[PDB]
């Protein structure tokens, strides 16, 4: 028993994500696993993939506006009360997502995983739309001295190459 | 009325652990306090409102 | 009525670890520094700030709230103050222990 | 940022739900007490993944309460904020002290001291908005904000952001 | 030990030696006001879902 | 879970003790008093303790006793499988 | 302020019960008031109208009887003080010791 | 309805939210409508298990659980055969009584 | 000019302000006289403490040093010596010394305790004032008596 009571300050720039958000995570089974970070588009796909599955469970036993209504009606039908927070997230994700279908995201994941960057960094790179290497170097300070501008410049171009819509 | 130590000893012999707790907690002073997970001291300022 | 509801988890004490306060711990744990040997102001109406009965340490009256946790007498457990001694003083219960430790190590190098 | 985390919770069941379909009530309680909830250690818990396969351990009857305490292990999607991160959001409210940006389940507040000098508060315009030569910031506007500080409580998280650095502010 | 005799002296020695108490005795639980692990407290009563489902 | 002895090698007494019976009746009686579903047919009874006794007699109590050992290990015994001989 | 829940109906203008008046539990037999200092509010209910706080002596909760004698005089220091004597009858019952 | 001044009666009503209602001063609004899960603090009735004790209480048979039997007069009454374990006579001795406040303790007291 | 830190007991259900409150000392409950709702429980009554009058001595907490069941005269003498050499208590000791002489003077004339209490109070109120600086202490004590 040791009450050392010393904790490093959390910071995204230093990639010090905390004590419960370490890179090496332990799942429920007990085997060590790498932390998985999801971008805005990836989170949108994963969340609504469970909502449709949730709808199937209970039953068994497109432009922005029309999609927003479809999610909204689906949200209320397949979720209980006190869902005000979930509604805000889905609405926020739909208006800021950069990938629509699973195919585009799958290509993106296979694209950015070649850099060997931290899960936090790759998620940030797939979350914020950057046009120049300098734009990503300043908005994401952790990228500094981790990837050359040559690779970053082409990665940004290719990321925008498959931009949705 | 005093529930003295000798009375406590007899209840321990009877095996009525739950009743012993009830006399000592619900029938007498009972207080809820907040403790810190790092330090085991009762120095947690709790703004319950 | 009982005590108000709390969001902290409800648990049972499993182990008790005894120890000694460090001077840093007493200063950090304390909520107010006591510097006045009085208890009430010159008007004898409210407790003087910095006195023995500082309002920041808690309240023992049914009509007053604690200035630290804003809770009544039935919920505030009390908050510890601290006094900065001018010079170090012995602990009455450890004088015998101190003497044994002094004879165990050199009184010039601590070895 | 959104993460998928393996979380554990201690659920309490009143004896009134000790029937043949008590496991379903536990699932309902999990969705009613976890989804949409805020935790300072894991952030805002948004969605529960694998709703059909939650691992529910055997319950323990409390001594005097009479209710059963169940340890529940589940996989959920959580939004956890961190200082130094750059996020996008929509302004919801405006005031003299600053505007509030909505980022998913969180509200980021941008203080005047963390705002560029050019931007100024103008209460004359209805609704009130911050006006500047290059751009105007108002409710429903899209703002790119960098979280400068985060304070996390056991059941509440508040963060403050800034738009003074380059490539921030109006998108 | 402090419950019997030399209450303060025993506690002072605990602080100096940083003694650890496991609270496995009746006295520790009585002082802390929690169910002692004796008699009806020497076991935990749990719920049986396997038998609950088959009953109804 | 190295502290959970498998059912095949349980070495504790197969008879419910007086202390185990006392807590089982009290625990079940408390649950009944708080509107718990009764799993036994009632021929007319209002006392939660008496209802609990009826359930124990017919072995319709969905509870298991986790008997602890002085080293932290434990054995799980269902109320139905425990013989009430005392 | 802080008047007792008992009844003050048996007291006279001098704050003393005349001898011979039957009394029971919670009955106030000696009325007394003391002044209070301002700027002191307890549980509210303290308005400008209130200028006194009760300092009366109530009869024992379990005792009852008839006031037999009430004596008023002054002590060595000249302060007024009173003595009240209460009569009651004890009839043997199942709990008395002989 | 009987109120707190007529045995058998009740003294307090505790709601599921933890609020306590005193029966005295409450009849002006009429009898309260009870709901499941509430608690009614009622006078101890016949057959209620209580713990009967006599100090110094040197052994476990000096503290035993009895069944209440409300009676006239101001004295406790107990069978003669149980006086030897209590080491008590009726020359003026007094004994202490304790009432369990929960079903668990109520069953534990009466079964051990 | 400071934090309120005041607790007022009002019935949430009745909402009548001011409320009728009855303090059941015997039952240790504070209950609303209208609906019967209990507002606060576990009220305390109103040795280990000392009572002093803050009208003749104000706020002055001090403790004397004396012999115990076992004590050496050396420690008692020096400890008393150290206590006397205090600068904070010197100012109040003059007032305390005045009270001691007043009590002796009042007790030598066979006067009631009320007179000496009044005399001591009069001295404290009129002491430490610019007007009474050129008068003999005997005159001040006699006038107060
Ligand atoms: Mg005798
Ligand atoms: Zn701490
Ligand atoms: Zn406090
Ligand atoms: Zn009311």
């Amino acid at each position: 028993r040791r009450l050392k009571k010393v904790e490093e300050e959390e910071n995204a720039a230093t990639l010090q994500l905390g004590q419960e958000f370490q890179l090496k995570q332990i799942n429920h089974q007990g085997e060590e696993e790498e932390l998985i970070a999801l971008n805005l588009s990836e989170a949108r796909l994963v969340i609504k993939e469970a909502l449709v599955e949730r709808r199937r469970a209970f039953k068994r036993s497109e432009t922005r506006e029309k999609e927003l209504e479809s999610i909204d009606v689906l949200l209320e039908q397949t979720t209980g009360g006190n869902n005000k927070d979930l509604k805000n997230t889905m609405q926020y994700l739909t208006n800021f997502s950069r990938f629509r279908d699973q195919e585009t995201v799958g290509a993106v994941i296979q694209l950015l995983k070649s850099t060997g960057l931290h899960p936090f960094e790759v998620a940030q790179l797939g979350s914020l739309a950057c046009d120049t290497a300098d734009e990503a170097k300043t908005l994401i300070p952790s990228l500094n001295n981790k990837i050359s501008d040559d690779e970053l410049e082409r990665i940004l171009k290719e990321l925008s190459n498959l931009e949705t819509l | 009325l005093r529930f003295g130590e000798m009375e406590r000893d007899c209840m321990i012999a009877h095996g009525a652990a739950s009743f012993l707790k009830e006399r000592l907690m619900e029938a007498s002073d009972a207080f809820r306090v907040h403790i810190c997970g790092i330090c085991g001291l009762m120095t947690v300022i709790a703004k319950l409102n | 009525v009982g005590q108000q509801y709390s969001s902290a988890p409800l648990r049972t004490v499993k182990e008790v670890q005894f120890g000694l306060f460090s001077p840093e711990e007493v200063r950090a744990i304390s909520v107010a520094k006591i510097r006045f040997p009085e208890t009430m102001d010159e008007t004898q109406t409210r407790a003087k700030i910095g006195g023995l009965n500082d309002p920041r340490l808690g309240s023992i009256d049914r009509n007053l709230k604690c200035q630290t946790c804003q809770e009544g007498m039935n919920e505030c457990p009390g908050h510890f103050g601290h006094i900065d001694l001018a010079k170090p003083v012995f602990h009455v219960g450890f004088i015998a222990k101190i003497k044994k430790v002094c004879e165990c190590v050199c009184m010039h190098c601590g070895k | 940022m959104f993460f998928i985390k393996d979380l554990s919770l201690n659920i309490t069941l009143h004896p009134s739900f000790f029937g043949p379909r008590m496991k379903q009530y536990l699932k309902t309680k999990l969705l009613e007490e976890v989804e949409g909830s805020c935790t300072g250690k894991f952030g805002y818990i948004l969605c529960v993944l694998d709703y059909d396969n939650i691992d529910i351990q055997r319950g323990r009857i409390l001594p005097t309460d009479g209710s059963a305490e169940f340890n529940v292990k589940y996989r959920a999607v959580v939004f956890k904020p961190f200082k130094g991160e750059v996020v996008d959001g929509t302004v919801v409210s405006c005031s003299q002290h600053g505007f509030e940006v909505q980022v998913g389940p969180m509200k980021v507040f941008v203080t005047k001291h963390l705002m560029p000098q050019d931007l100024t508060f103008n209460a004359g315009s209805n609704p009130p908005s911050y006006q500047s030569s290059e751009d105007v910031i108002t409710i429903k506007s899209r703002i790119r904000v960098k979280i400068e500080g985060c304070i996390s409580q056991v059941s509440s998280i508040h963060a403050i952001g800034s738009i003074k650095e380059d490539y921030l502010g109006a998108i | 030990r402090c419950s019997f005799e030399e209450t303060v002296e025993i506690l002072f020695e605990a602080g100096a030696s940083a003694e650890l108490d496991d609270c496995r005795g009746v006295s520790e639980n009585v002082i802390l006001g929690q169910m002692a692990p004796i008699g009806t407290g020497a076991f935990d009563v749990m719920i049986d879902e396997e038998s609950l489902v088959k009953y109804m | 879970k190295e502290k959970a002895i498998p059912k095949d090698q349980r070495a504790t007494t197969p008879y419910m003790t007086k202390y185990e019976r006392a807590r089982i009746l009290g625990t079940r009686a408390l649950q009944i008093s708080m509107n718990a579903p009764v799993f036994v047919d009632l021929e007319g009874e209002t006392d939660p303790l008496r209802i609990a006794m009826k359930e124990l007699a017919e072995k319709k109590i969905p509870l298991v006793i986790r008997r602890y050992l002085p080293d932290g290990s434990f054995e799980d015994w269902s109320v139905e499988e425990l013989i009430v001989d005392l | 302020l802080r008047m007792k829940h008992g009844t003050y109906d048996k007291l006279d203008d001098d704050g003393l019960i005349a001898p011979g008046v039957r009394v029971s539990g919670e009955d106030v037999i000696i009325g007394k008031t003391t002044p209070i200092s301002p700027d002191e509010e307890e549980l509210g209910q303290r308005t400008a109208y209130h200028s006194k706080r009760d300092a009366s002596t109530p009869l024992r909760s379990t005792e009852n009887g008839i006031v037999d004698q009430v004596l008023v005089t002054t002590n060595q220091d000249g302060l007024k003080f009173v003595k009240v004597r209460v009569r009651t009858t004890k009839i043997p019952q199942i709990g008395d010791k002989f | 309805r009987n109120g707190p001044n007529e045995h058998p009666g009740a003294k307090y009503v505790i709601r599921d939210s933890g609020d306590r209602i005193d029966l005295r001063y409450s009849k002006r609004a009429g009898d309260i409508q009870l709901q499941y899960g509430w608690k009614v603090e009622r006078h101890i009735m016949d057959n209620d298990p209580v713990l009967f004790n006599r100090q110094p209480s040197l052994h476990k048979m000096s503290m035993m659980a009895h069944r209440v039997k409300v009676i006239p007069y101001s004295t406790f009454r107990l069978n003669l055969s149980v006086t030897s374990p209590y080491n008590a006579d009726f020359d003026g001795d007094e004994m202490n009584l304790h009432v369990p406040q929960s079903e668990e303790t109520r069953a534990e007291l009466s079964q051990l | 000019r400071g934090p309120n830190l005041n607790i007022v007991l009002t019935c949430p259900e009745c909402k009548v302000y001011p409320p009728k409150i009855v303090e059941r000392f015997s039952e240790g409950d504070v209950v609303c006289a209208l609906c019967g709702l209990v507002l606060s429980d576990k009220l305390v009554d109103t040795r280990v403490g000392e009572a002093s009058n803050p009208l003749l001595d104000g706020n002055n907490l001090s403790t004397r040093i004396g012999k115990g069941e076992t004590t050496d005269m050396r420690f008692t003498k020096e400890l008393n010596k150290a206590q006397g050499k205090n600068v904070m208590d010197k100012k109040d000791n003059e007032v305390q010394a005045a009270f001691a002489k007043i009590t002796m003077l009042c007790d030598a004339a066979e006067l009631p305790k009320i007179v000496k209490d009044c005399a001591k109070e009069a001295y404290k109120l009129c002491h430490d004032e610019k007007t009474l600086k050129g008068k003999s202490m005997e005159s001040i004590m006699a006038a107060s008596i």
